[PDB]
């Protein structure tokens, strides 16, 4: 046999359920961060 | 002769003709039916009655109905000229126009392209979609296999590329609702009305209407194969008109030889299919395609029913699919709109000596970045982004942007999808991976990049964020 | 094959030429008598699919045909039968009175009453023999059809003629999903508009005795079953009984639907006919498949749903709607008949049993419904309310296992798919749907807990209702967007919610 | 439905349905003998080896083969029952198989005129005079309309005894057996 | 009327053919039906036989009278259709014409007994780097090739025959052998492309036609196998090297199956009869080589295994397992991952054996191998990667140097010295400091400059085979002025 790459993730069990809601979190959190750095950069092409 | 009905329960009819049976391919219809019944001799059983493949209603027959011998296929004329109706194999045209006369008229039994007098090369068709170009670039006339699944945007994504390509055929065209809905049907009917690639009272047809509709059974609907092979043959050379061909579904269309086996008394294969149903279906993947003077840019449906991926169907469509479109029905689950399965479908066109090897390696990099999202994705539903290694969280944000930028929605999708067709240029999409490979949107947010078309379409929309926010 | 009267029994009649009298046409003796399979002495001259009736009043469906024996079907308990039995076959395709005398009368496809409300009264016998529409004959169909749940006239738009069909298992309120569209088609049959007033079908396919009584009180209770046709194949429904319901079915549609009726057909579950075809063939002796069942129940169920039309300005502009239910064997989408469907249905809804399990009632399966008709058959306002709510409860899903204004966001969609749901029976109009829809869209009480709010939409859809009944109906009647009626509802809104605390 | 008469003797199979169909043929009329003779004549009328091979011909049609057999069967000017049986059975293509039916109808009439079965075998054949003393002997055993119809045989393999096949009675006083039984005991 | 040598179609239908006549005709013949098909029969009845349409037979009606030429399956023998494009029938494959090929060869060769076989000695022309370096393939060989749709099965195949045209083009005295490979199962295009690169990459210069359509016809299917057998017979004995390439195989399979189906023979498991042991070892045990006695030839097979969603436990790898000397285990995701050559290692394995392995490739394999499993043995580790222990660590990195190494070329074989030298220079240690990502070109790059100017030192080596150890430090100091300086 042979075990996949994201294996669990692909099966997306409650295991996988998690990874998709920590992706969730961790990417919001990178979101807010690319979002608020965007409304800076626009701020700072305001003048 | 003339066959009589003799016994049979329904269509696997042995009709009492007074001389033996016809030669192979014959196909005779029932005289004293209620409309002409065309059947199809295909049991050498001999006894001057062969169990014959009906493929209408036997509903109403008395034992004793002497039937019309024909002694071969059905013929009916084809090319070009036909086009602007809707007919039947049989040519009946089901258009509410009465016989759409064309000339070119034959049998639909024939041979394979020559071992010598076939194309022998490759030219990568390109239409500009967003994730075909992306990674598995198509190619002219070659066996094109669309592995998609019923509801699963199949129809989706062939309303979108229809409305991409088939405005524009090379030459004339086909389409075929091989057990489409009829519902489909009509709506498909009003669409080409408003579709002007084939027009229905105006002569702009540079298409050809088809239909082996679900609620006709199988006996037509398991039959149209040759009528499609046939077809294609006359678009090389009676259409003689560089032609992409459109035929769906065939997974209920082997399935239904399948279910004739039965009649037939043949054996079950793993799913149950006639043992030879690889065998017609195999060659009946090799009857008409790019040749000397013949070209068929027919496009091939996958159904995947049950989304069983390596179906003994599934198998025998990837026997000769010489063009792969795997679809990801999770990522379409995942929101996916385009929604392939990505590292899997497979394109002559996507080659360093093919794709040239800049767009060639940076699939192959997209196809290894996104191998790592899976890994990792797994690695973090264990520990998470609090891990994240300087490799990694980049790894997880650009593969999470990759997959972003993959998806856009189109015009007829806007129907639904809101967002209209954005016309994606080759050379913007190999920009676009070449950017991302950098990092165009390092500090933005990946979800303009998502259903959206250009890469700077995408710094645009995520701008629009910056606005909205 | 075994000669059948290669026994004296026809055989010493014919070396001694006694035989030559038989009723060779469409009656004779049984050529054979066993177990409902019937083979007919002569009678060659039958029409196929035809109809025999035995000297014993039973009726026989020859499907089956040797030269002159034949497969017929027992269209009864036949513990009486004899051998050599004499059926006459009546060689006509299957018919039985239609009319929406009917519609309203409890009636078996044949016509056969079992609740007691006397003969057929429906008009005409129909051969159920009905194929597909025609392309002149079909066109788009987009008008909508009674939904009258939240979610359900929400996300997948009932479709004056659209086919649904519901996955969701045993006990998974299947019967109450029924139920709750009978409640909602009430009020929509219960209207003036022929279109709206619906005599239409629905069935319940192994509908036991107790089963069917039970039904039967609550349609008469729901008074719509006067506008509807409501067919219970009981425990002891026959292997041709059950299969041709659907067909019954389909014969009743073409007469109502096809003649403008804008009216909807409830059969499930073709699994059950699945079932009874394959004891059929079993029977028959013909081979088997998937679950020895044929693989051919693709065109033969097709029959019925791949000819879906919705009845165009061509077929009298009503609607032959179907509502069918999947039950899932194990979450087995690949079942046969599961796998079919999902190789046929264009369209699909699906209820999550599990969400049922967890405890919702209803609790459909979000997202794993398809709506490809989508919200055309919806209202305008309607869609546009789902246009924003699609995504709101797509984020209340895609993150509903816990940012700060993220998780605002989440609490406002929970807090949004709790004021969805609905009770046990309470089907209504979609008046009070839009107006919780108005509150969600305004977040009208996201500040309100789930538990407060639990309480808190009630109060709102009753203060809402003595507060603008009339800009309800304002609402209903002119259907677009309402800005007047918007504002109307964000006062009221502030009324039944900031007043309630 | 036929009440077929059932002969004295029922037999099986395809050939076992068409002896119970004459049977009952001839029973009506009781042509047993009559039609009997008849078949015993067939059994070589139609072993004409062209009429054996036409039918054998598989390129030669069953109607054909039917009708040339009503020519041959009116040759032998064929009683009704037989002529329609003639007849039903090249219908039935059984001319493939006809003889066996014709030798099975044999045995059912043969039952019908009381054909006691016996079959004399013994580590020899013997003597004439001892043939009709053993004969006798069996007589007793023999009951009403049993009619000594022996298979006299000679057998040197039967060490000894003698292997008496009456009916269904069969009586083999074979020392090949005793020799059998006694080694069983000269083991034990 | 015939019933010795010619039978009359009694009752068909697909095909099925059982003819009235021929009963004295001999068992397994392909004989010209009333039609002149000429077509086998192998389910003689005891009215009839059962034949086989040779193919289509729509020319022939029912009733037909086909006359038993008493002709079994004989097929050609002799190089001449190295480089010649045919099809098993005398036919042509690309329509390339008569490869000058007159014989034919009778069904009736036998696999070489034990005495018959001769011991393998070949290292295998492979033209993809871990092929020779793990395992090559002995003279006559036997290993497997497991994969999956558009797996690079064929494209491995291309890299080990660009290894091996040269000689085939060539003429180095033990490299001299006869190639043949099947495309079975294949499209009119891939077929096409196959001829079309044949030519291109010269490898329509010595090998033999073989393939199966997609319409190939399944008695020849299955006659394939047996067709195959015959043509690599001809030139083992004939002294000459041969290469089966069963590939692909398990078409062949269903094709039979469909066969004794109609035929109403007994399925078995999956509808697999046991041919799958009995007529497919029929020809699979013969992979080996015709000894000096049997002419010296070596037939070497390279069968095509088709892992349907790795259906590692199909009755057909069944008894491939069993009867593998060797496997093509194929780490597909990995080239999903970028890493195509995806191979599957730990997974791979081949039972032929080292005599056929150069002692020089051998000795750097034996290091090479022993440091991919023990990266391998920790390859779990590497995903936190952090505080990698140095041992750990350098384990890793020569693991991740070979994984910067791992790739491989379509259609791009190369020296197998080369290679050889490449894992010296990581023995050495030479390649610790070379950043994996560029670790890559790195070594392409010194291999250009020692083919440039250690082609002397590496023709040393080469026809050497010995490895000096001044020829050794010689190649060792190229490198690193190659390396250092690159």
């Amino acid at each position: 046999v042979r075990s996949s790459a994201g294996a669990v993730r692909d099966a997306g069990g409650a295991f996988g359920k998690r990874e998709q809601a920590e992706e969730e979190r961790y990417f919001r959190a990178r979101a807010k961060e690319q979002l608020a750095a965007l409304k800076k950069h626009h701020e700072n092409e305001i003048s | 002769t003339t066959g009589r009905i003799v016994a049979v329960i329904g269509a696997v009819v042995d009709v009492q003709f007074d001389e033996g049976l016809p030669p192979i391919l014959n196909a005779l219809e029932v005289q004293g039916r209620e409309t002409r019944l065309v059947l199809e001799v295909a049991q050498h059983l001999g006894e001057s009655t062969v169990r014959t493949i009906a493929m209408d209603g036997t509903e109403g027959l008395v034992r004793g109905q002497k039937v019309l011998d024909s002694g071969a296929p059905i013929r009916i004329p084809v090319g070009p000229e036909t086009l602007g109706r809707i007919m039947n194999v049989i040519g009946e045209p089901i258009d509410e126009r009465g016989p759409i006369k064309t000339k070119q008229f034959a049998a639909i039994h024939a041979e394979a392209p020559e071992f010598v007098e076939m194309s022998v090369e490759q030219e990568i068709l390109v239409t500009g979609i967003k994730v075909v170009d992306l990674l598995a670039p198509y190619a002219k006339g070659g066996k094109i296999g669309l592995f998609g699944g019923a509801g699963v945007g199949k129809t989706v994504l062939i309303m979108e590329l229809i409305n991409n390509v088939a405005k524009a055929h090379g030459g004339y065209s086909v389409f075929a609702g091989v057990g489409e809905r009829t519902r489909e049907g009509n709506d498909l009917y009003h669409e080409m009305i408003e579709s002007g690639v084939i027009n229905l009272k105006d002569a702009t047809s540079k298409v050809a209407l088809v239909y082996g509709q679900m609620n006709e059974p199988p006996g037509a609907r398991a039959r149209v194969a040759l009528t499609g092979l046939t077809v294609a043959e006359y678009f090389r050379d009676q259409e003689g008109q560089d032609v992409l061909l459109f035929i769906d579904n065939i997974f209920r269309f082997t399935q239904a030889g399948s279910e004739v086996s039965a009649l037939l008394g043949r054996i079950p294969s793993a799913v149950g299919y006639q043992p030879t149903l690889a065998t017609d279906m195999g060659t009946m993947q090799e009857r008409i395609t790019t040749t000397k003077k013949g070209s068929i840019t027919s496009v091939q449906a996958i159904y995947v029913p049950a989304d069983d991926l390596t179906d003994p169907a599934p198998a025998t469509t990837f026997a000769h699919l010489d063009a792969t479109t795997v679809l990801s029905r999770a990522i379409a689950e995942l929101g996916i709109y385009p929604a392939v399965d990505p590292l899997d479908s497979t394109s002559r066109i996507m080659d360093p000596n093919i794709v040239g090897s800049e767009h060639y390696d940076v699939a192959r990099g997209v196809q290894k970045i996104l191998q790592d999202y899976k890994s990792l994705q797994d690695i973090i539903a264990i520990l998470g982004m609090d891990e994240l290694s300087e490799e990694d969280k980049l790894t997880v944000s650009r593969a999470r942007k990759i997959q972003r930028f993959l998806s856009q929605p189109f015009q007829v999708a806007e129907v639904f999808t809101g967002h209209l067709g954005k016309l994606v240029p080759l050379k913007e999409t190999i920009k676009g991976f070449q950017q991302i490979l950098a990092g165009e949107y390092d500090h933005l947010p990946e979800q303009a990049f998502y259903m959206v078309g250009p890469i700077e379409e995408a710094v645009a929309k995520a701008d629009k964020l910056a606005e909205e926010h | 094959k075994t000669g059948t009267a290669e026994v004296s029994s026809i055989l010493e009649e014919r070396i001694l030429g006694a035989d030559t009298s038989v009723d060779l046409e469409e009656t004779g003796r049984v050529l054979s008598i066993g177990d409902g399979i019937a083979r007919v002495h002569g009678l060659r001259n039958v029409q196929a699919e035809e109809m025999v009736e035995f000297s014993s009043g039973l009726k026989g469906m020859s499907l089956n045909l040797e030269p002159d024996n034949v497969g017929v079907v027992v269209f009864g308990n036949d513990k009486l039968i004899k051998e050599g039995d004499i059926v006459k076959r009546t060689g006509a395709i299957v018919d039985v009175p239609v009319g929406e005398e009917l519609l309203g009368r409890v009636v078996d496809a044949l016509g056969n009453a079992i609740d007691g409300k006397g003969p057929i009264g429906s008009k005409a016998r129909r051969r159920v023999g009905l194929k597909a529409p025609g392309i002149i004959p079909r066109i788009s169909v987009r008008e909508p059809m009674q939904t009258g749940i939240k979610a359900v006239d929400s996300l997948v738009p009932i479709g004056r003629g659209q086919r649904e069909l519901i996955i969701g298992d045993r006990q998974t309120g299947k019967t109450s999903i029924a139920i709750d569209t009978i409640i909602n088609q009430k009020r929509f049959n219960d209207g003036t508009d022929e279109k709206k007033k619906l005599y239409c079908i629905y069935v319940a396919i192994g509908q036991k005795r107790s089963t069917v009584a039970q039904l039967v009180k609550r349609l008469t209770d729901a008074d719509a079953m006067k506008y509807t046709i409501v067919v219970s194949a009981t425990a002891s429904d026959a292997a041709p009984l059950q299969y041709l319901a659907p067909y019954s079915g389909c014969s009743m549609g073409e007469y109502f639907r096809d003649n403008g009726k804008h009216a909807l057909i409830i059969y499930d579950d073709l699994s059950k006919q699945a079932v009874a075809y394959r004891q059929m063939s079993l029977l028959l002796r013909r081979p088997p498949g998937r679950e020895a069942y044929p693989g051919d129940v693709f065109y033969l169920h097709s029959r019925l749903l791949e000819r879906a039309a919705k009845m165009n300005d061509a077929f009298g502009g009503g609607s032959l709607t179907a509502l069918p239910v999947i039950e899932t064997q194990a979450g087995d989408v690949s079942a046969y008949i599961p796998t079919n469907v999902i190789s046929i249905t264009d369209g699909q809804i699906f209820l999550e049993t599990e969400l049922f399990y967890k405890g919702i009632r209803p609790a459909i399966n979000v997202g794993l419904s398809v709506s490809r008709v989508g919200s055309a058959a919806q209202t305008r306002a309607m869609k546009q309310v789902a246009g924003t709510m699609k995504l709101e409860l797509a984020q209340y899903r895609e993150v509903a296992a816990f940012d700060a204004a993220t998780q605002q966001l989440l609490s406002r969609g929970v807090r949004l798919t709790e004021l969805l749901k609905q009770g046990q029976y309470s089907p209504m109009a979609i008046e009070e749907q839009v107006a919780v829809i108005y509150a969600g869209v305004r977040g009208y009480l996201d500040k309100l807990e789930p538990s407060k709010i639990t309480k808190f939409e009630n109060a709102f859809l009753s203060h809402v209702i003595s507060q603008h009944q009339a800009l309800l109906g304002k609402i209903r009647t002119d259907g677009k967007i309402s800005e007047e009626s918007d504002a109307k509802l964000k006062e009221i809104v502030t009324n039944f919610l900031a007043g309630f605390e | 439905f036929a009440k077929l008469v059932r002969p004295p003797v029922q037999i099986y199979g395809i050939e076992g349905r068409y002896a119970t169909a004459l049977y009952s043929a001839a029973s009506k009329q009781n042509k047993l003998e009559q039609v009997e003779k008849e078949l015993l004549r067939v059994g070589q009328i139609l072993k004409e080896p062209k009429m054996a091979a036409s039918l054998l011909n598989p390129y030669v049609k069953r109607s054909v083969k039917v009708k040339s057999l009503s020519d041959m069967t009116a040759k032998e000017k064929f009683s009704p029952l037989t002529s329609n049986l003639i007849n039903l059975l090249a219908e039935n293509g059984r001319l493939t198989n006809t003889p066996a039916v014709i030798s099975a109808f044999s045995t059912m009439m043969s039952v019908h005129r009381g054909e006691v079965p016996c079959t004399v075998t013994t580590a020899s054949a013997l003597d004439e005079a001892t043939l009709t003393e053993l004969k006798t002997v069996l007589k007793s055993f023999l009951s009403k309309g049993q009619v000594l119809k022996l298979e006299v045989k000679i057998d040197p393999s039967i060490m000894g005894g003698m292997i008496v096949r009456i009916g269904e009675k069969y009586v083999d006083m074979s020392a090949k057996t005793k020799i059998q039984k006694l080694s069983r005991a000269m083991r034990e």
